[PDB]
RNA sequence: CGCUGAAAGCAUCUAAGCGGGAAGCCCGCCCCAAGAUGAGGCCUCCCACGGCAGCCGGUAAGGACCCGGGAAGACCA
RNA sequence: CGAUGUCGGCUCGUCGCAUCCUGGGGCUGAAGAAGGUCCCAAGGGUUGGGCUGUUCGCCCAUUAAAGCGGCACGCGAGCUG
RNA sequence: AAGUCUGGGCUAAGUGGUAAAGGAUGUGGCGCCGCGAAGACAGCCAGCUGGUCGAGUGGCGCCGCGCCGAAAAUGAUCGGGGCUUAAGCCCAGCGCCGAAGCUGCGGGUCUGGG
């Protein structure tokens, strides 16, 4: 279940 | 099978052996037969009825005809009743005596274009904790890649309502053959003022 | 010199007699028929195959343990929406569709294979209406 | 070892038409039609029937001595007729005629009434006996079973509804 | 009745039939009743 | 779970045949539905117009436009 | 990798059946009632709360029951964060 | 597109058209023993021998083809229809269909020989 993010999340 | 057409006229209630009834009115008869299916004929079996008196000059000239051939005064609204074959060519309330349990069909209230939480009873969104402009939507609508779609019937918003809609088992109450009424106990579907059709109730 | 194609003739009329023969092997001709492939001037493009009349289609002839095995299938786009019904069940309510899901079948797909299943006209029970055309008796 | 081959006695007198893919039987007690394979033939000689297969093979010695043994069942039925008798045990557990009609006190809250079928006849002596019987075996035999079923021997008491002739086991309760 | 792929007969007087497609193994003792599957 | 019953003289619910047996399956209830192009059915109405399976002109039975509205409705219907 | 947004919750379901309940069964070391165990069955049903971000789990009070899985560990151009 | 082609056999599961240990009076074919007209096996009458019954009967193994074992998630299906002395499987044939392969005819270009 709990697994790392891969993806970041944003910006501009 | 029996029926009769009719129009819903309002509701109260009354009291009997010491209980509040709550009862539907309806104006039932005269319903003139206009015409009888026949299965030499039609295939199938079925009285024509006629209801409500209408001006003949609002009457265009085939429907003109239609009545003659029945020797009937122009009548405003004609609705079949499936299975029933009345010795005469008049229907009347006194088919029902109290007691008969009947089966009404009318128009349901139109709610025009009605949103997932009317319509469907859905949940809608949460009104604090963070909830963003989703207050009344319905959510989820699907999967991912599988299935890649939305199902055939998935409960969505539109219109709801003005559809045909019959509840069954309605308690006949009383009925008042000088003046056209039946009293059912409960709810009919439709507005006051709306066309009605009343059978005999189809459960056991 | 090129190959001889055919203006437009008067189609054939044909009758058949389904009784105790077995689906399979009558849909193959009935199909032939149809497509008009018995005749020398054959041409793919265009119906020119025969209109044929089956009666008695209630009394197709079957083979091993179809009739309680054999699952005709139904998809209606709703969730949970396939049909199943069996052989015997189909001959028991709607016979002539036992036949008819056949013959088309094996008829082409596209425009001209479903205008040839349109001249297949199925009836179960010894009669049928188009006595007007004459349809002549086939042996098959 | 062998049944199909093994002839019929034909009492007198009962007569035995032959048909394609059936024989008649008739008697003193009435009709009944064997429906047979095509495939054997049935044979009528003097004061007996016969049934002869055309093969050795699996399903003709199969069909042969079921044809052998259906039509020997038809001719006693015309004739001695058949019948079950039902023993009924257990202590509120009792039977009764209502004109054709047999009634059950079995121990239910209510009791069950068994009409007789056609070609059926229902008889109490005791009423802790019944008997079914009638021209057709199976016939008999599944009313008899039918009635039976109403309420099966127990398995702890010698209670319920029994075939004469039944073995009365039992298991230990605590 | 037992389901088992392996029915065999558990005393003398079980009896291998076969039914419907179905190997069965009926006996005169109840517990011994099998069916393949 | 049976009845009758061979192969296999016995036995066997099965190989011929016949029973019983689920909230499940088919029908039954409610609603949609002939674009069901396989386009169904019945009742009634008009009618056989003028000019060179097509074109044009005026009508029939009917329909639409417009308007007063509506527990019908976003417009439309 | 010139981007296939990632746990949990919410919302909305839909499917499988190795069935939690309800229906039908066979065996029981099945007296009755109540259980065990296997078989058939996917129609419907499958509660509210305390703790923790939790999924899970423990616990409280009930229940016929408080099923287990798939759908990108279903669902962030639906919401939360 | 071309055989509902011919001849012999097997399979009854739609096996063919999705799998294993293992299980089984499925079916066909082989083979080997045991018992039996000095009366066997099965039933009906006893105590593993008697009595009528008058034929076979019981066990082991091998081969072919089938049966179960066989539960998973959107709607099914051997590609589909449909197929059962086959339109399935094994053995043996004859014929046809079938590619831009091969041939026929015509042409181009390069190379080699005239
Ligand atoms: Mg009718
Ligand atoms: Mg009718
Ligand atoms: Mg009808
Ligand atoms: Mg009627
Ligand atoms: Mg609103
Ligand atoms: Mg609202
Ligand atoms: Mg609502
Ligand atoms: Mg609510
Ligand atoms: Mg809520
Ligand atoms: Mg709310
Ligand atoms: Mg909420
Ligand atoms: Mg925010
Ligand atoms: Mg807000
Ligand atoms: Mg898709
Ligand atoms: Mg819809
Ligand atoms: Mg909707
Ligand atoms: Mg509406
Ligand atoms: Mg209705
Ligand atoms: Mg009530
Ligand atoms: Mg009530
Ligand atoms: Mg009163
Ligand atoms: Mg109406
Ligand atoms: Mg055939
Ligand atoms: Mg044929
Ligand atoms: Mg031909
Ligand atoms: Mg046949
Ligand atoms: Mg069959
Ligand atoms: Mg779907
Ligand atoms: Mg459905
Ligand atoms: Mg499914
Ligand atoms: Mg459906
Ligand atoms: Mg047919
Ligand atoms: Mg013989
Ligand atoms: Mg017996
Ligand atoms: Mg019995
Ligand atoms: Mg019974
Ligand atoms: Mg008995
Ligand atoms: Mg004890
Ligand atoms: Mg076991
Ligand atoms: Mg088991
Ligand atoms: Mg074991
Ligand atoms: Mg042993
Ligand atoms: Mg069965
Ligand atoms: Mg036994
Ligand atoms: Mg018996
Ligand atoms: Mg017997
Ligand atoms: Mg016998
Ligand atoms: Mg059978
Ligand atoms: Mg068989
Ligand atoms: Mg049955
Ligand atoms: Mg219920
Ligand atoms: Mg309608
Ligand atoms: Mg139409
Ligand atoms: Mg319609
Ligand atoms: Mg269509
Ligand atoms: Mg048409
Ligand atoms: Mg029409
Ligand atoms: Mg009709
Ligand atoms: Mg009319
Ligand atoms: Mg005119
Ligand atoms: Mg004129
Ligand atoms: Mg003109
Ligand atoms: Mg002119
Ligand atoms: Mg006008
Ligand atoms: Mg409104
Ligand atoms: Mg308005
Ligand atoms: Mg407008
Ligand atoms: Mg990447
Ligand atoms: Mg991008
Ligand atoms: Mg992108
Ligand atoms: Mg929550
Ligand atoms: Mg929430
Ligand atoms: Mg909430
Ligand atoms: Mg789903
Ligand atoms: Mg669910
Ligand atoms: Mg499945
Ligand atoms: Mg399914
Ligand atoms: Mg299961
Ligand atoms: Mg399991
Ligand atoms: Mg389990
Ligand atoms: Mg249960
Ligand atoms: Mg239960
Ligand atoms: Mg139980
Ligand atoms: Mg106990
Ligand atoms: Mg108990
Ligand atoms: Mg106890
Ligand atoms: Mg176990
Ligand atoms: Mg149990
Ligand atoms: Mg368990
Ligand atoms: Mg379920
Ligand atoms: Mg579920
Ligand atoms: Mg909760
Ligand atoms: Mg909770
Ligand atoms: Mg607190
Ligand atoms: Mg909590
Ligand atoms: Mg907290
Ligand atoms: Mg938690
Ligand atoms: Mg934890
Ligand atoms: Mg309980
Ligand atoms: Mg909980
Ligand atoms: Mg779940
Ligand atoms: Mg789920
Ligand atoms: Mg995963
Ligand atoms: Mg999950
Ligand atoms: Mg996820
Ligand atoms: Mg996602
Ligand atoms: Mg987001
Ligand atoms: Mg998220
Ligand atoms: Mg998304
Ligand atoms: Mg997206
Ligand atoms: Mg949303
Ligand atoms: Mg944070
Ligand atoms: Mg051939
Ligand atoms: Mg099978
Ligand atoms: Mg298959
Ligand atoms: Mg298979
Ligand atoms: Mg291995
Ligand atoms: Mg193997
Ligand atoms: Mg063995
Ligand atoms: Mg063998
Ligand atoms: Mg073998
Ligand atoms: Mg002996
Ligand atoms: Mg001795
Ligand atoms: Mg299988
Ligand atoms: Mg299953
Ligand atoms: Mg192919
Ligand atoms: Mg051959
Ligand atoms: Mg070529
Ligand atoms: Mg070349
Ligand atoms: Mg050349
Ligand atoms: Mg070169
Ligand atoms: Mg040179
Ligand atoms: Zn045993």
């Amino acid at each position: 279940v709990d697994k790392p993010p891969y993806l970041p999340r944003p910006r501009p | 099978m029996k029926g009769i057409l009719g129009v819903k006229v309002g509701m109260t209630r009354i009291f009997r052996d010491d209980r509040a009834v709550p009862v539907t009115v309806i104006l039932a008869g005269p319903c003139p037969v206009v015409q009888r299916r026949t299965p030499e004929k039609d295939g199938y079996t079925a009285v024509q009825l006629g209801f409500l008196p209408q001006n003949p000059k609002r009457v265009n000239r085939p429907l003109k005809g239609h009545f003659a051939k029945a020797g009937v005064e122009p009548v405003r609204i004609l609705r079949e009743i499936r299975d029933f074959n009345p010795e005469g060519d008049t229907v009347t309330v006194e088919i029902f005596k109290p007691g008969e349990r009947v089966d009404v069909t009318g128009t349901s209230k139109g709610r025009g274009f009605a949103g997932v939480m009317k319509r469907w009873n859905f949940a809608g969104g949460p009104d604090s904790h963070g909830a963003h402009k989703i207050h009344r939507h319905p959510g989820s609508i699907g999967n991912r890649k599988t299935p890649g779609r939305v199902y055939k019937g998935k409960k969505m918003a539109g219109h709801y309502g003005a559809e045909r809609v019959t509840v069954m088992n309605l308690e006949v109450v009383d009925v008042i053959p000088e003046e056209n009424l039946l009293l059912v106990k409960g709810a009919v579907p439709g507005p006051n003022g709306g066309l009605v059709i009343v059978r005999e109730t189809k459960k056991a | 010199m090129k190959t001889y194609v055919p203006k437009q003739v008067e189609p054939r009329w044909v009758l058949i007699d389904a009784e105790g023969k077995t689906l399979g092997r009558l849909a193959t001709k009935i199909a032939t028929l149809l497509r008009g492939k018995h005749r020398p001037d054959w041409t793919p493009n265009v119906a020119m195959g025969d209109f044929v009349v089956v009666v008695n289609a209630d009394k197709i002839r079957v083979t091993g343990k179809k009739l309680e095995q054999k699952i005709y299938t139904r998809y209606s786009g709703y969730p949970g929406g396939l049909k199943k019904i069996p052989l015997e069940k189909m001959l028991a309510t709607h016979p002539e569709r036992v036949l008819e899901h056949a013959v088309k079948g094996m008829l082409p797909k596209g425009p001209l294979g479903r205008r040839l299943f349109k001249r297949l006209k199925v009836y179960a029970g010894p009669d049928h209406p188009h006595q007007a055309q004459r349809p002549e008796k086939l042996e098959v | 070892s062998r049944i199909g081959r093994l002839p019929i006695p034909v009492p007198k007198g009962v007569s035995v038409e032959v048909a394609p893919g059936r024989v008649k039987v008739k008697g003193p007690k009435g009709e009944l039609e064997v429906p047979v394979s095509p495939e054997m033939r049935v044979v009528v000689e003097e004061g007996v029937v016969r049934v002869e297969r055309p093969s050795d093979e699996r399903r003709h010695k199969s069909l042969h001595g079921l044809t052998r043994t259906l039509i020997a069942n038809a001719v006693k039925g015309v004739s001695e007729g058949y019948s079950k008798e039902l023993l009924i045990k257990g202590i509120g557990y009792r039977a009764r005629l209502v004109g054709r009609a047999l009634e059950l006190t079995v121990g239910f809250s209510h009791p069950v009434v068994v009409e007789p079928p056609e070609g059926i006849t229902f008889e109490v002596p005791e009423p802790t006996r019944v008997r079914v019987s009638g021209i057709d075996k199976q016939k008999v035999g599944q009313v008899a079973a039918n009635i039976r079923a109403i309420r099966k021997p127990s398995a702890y008491h010698e209670k319920g509804i029994y075939y004469a002739g039944e073995p009365v086991r039992l298991k230990p309760g605590k | 009745m037992k389901v088992r792929a392996s029915v065999k007969r558990i005393c003398d007087k079980c009896k291998v039939i076969r039914r419907h497609g179905r190997v069965y193994v009926i006996c005169e003792n109840p517990k011994h009743k099998q069916r393949q599957g």
